[PDB]
């Protein structure tokens, strides 16, 4: 427990998790919506997916 | 004037009727409705199973020219 020749930093980093809140004005963004559209594939010998 | 030659005119048109549809794929949807004959027919996986009787194989279609089980005749 001698002291080195050199001194030394000691850096790290953290993480803290937080519970945030959003405002949003109104208005402030335009949207478009599509029709949805429903398709089948994987045809298994068993069962289909959608 | 009119010759008429060939057959096709009035003719090949039901053949190729018959001759043209392909299966189903990309069905939209409706969210109030949620159900139809629409999506029901896209769903129909159209089993081949026998009830044993005349009309009822026939409606099954397991009488069927191609190798899977179509029914509708």
């Amino acid at each position: 427990k001698i002291h080195p020749g050199v001194a030394m930093t000691v850096v790290r980093t953290d993480e803290i998790l937080s519970e945030n809140i959003l405002f949003s004005s109104r208005a402030s963004t335009s949207m478009f919506i599509g029709t949805p559209n429903v398709s089948r594939r994987e045809a298994r010998v068993d069962a289909v997916t959608f | 004037m009119k010759v008429q030659g060939s057959v096709d005119r009035r003719r090949l048109q039901r053949r190729i009727a018959g001759l043209l549809p392909p299966p189903a794929r990309r069905l939209n949807i409706s969210r109030g409705s949620e159900f139809t004959r629409d999506v029901r027919g896209l769903v129909e996986e159209h089993a081949q199973a026998s009830s044993l009787s005349a009309a009822a194989v026939w409606r099954a279609g397991l009488l069927a020219p191609g190798e899977v089980a179509v029914a509708g005749g």
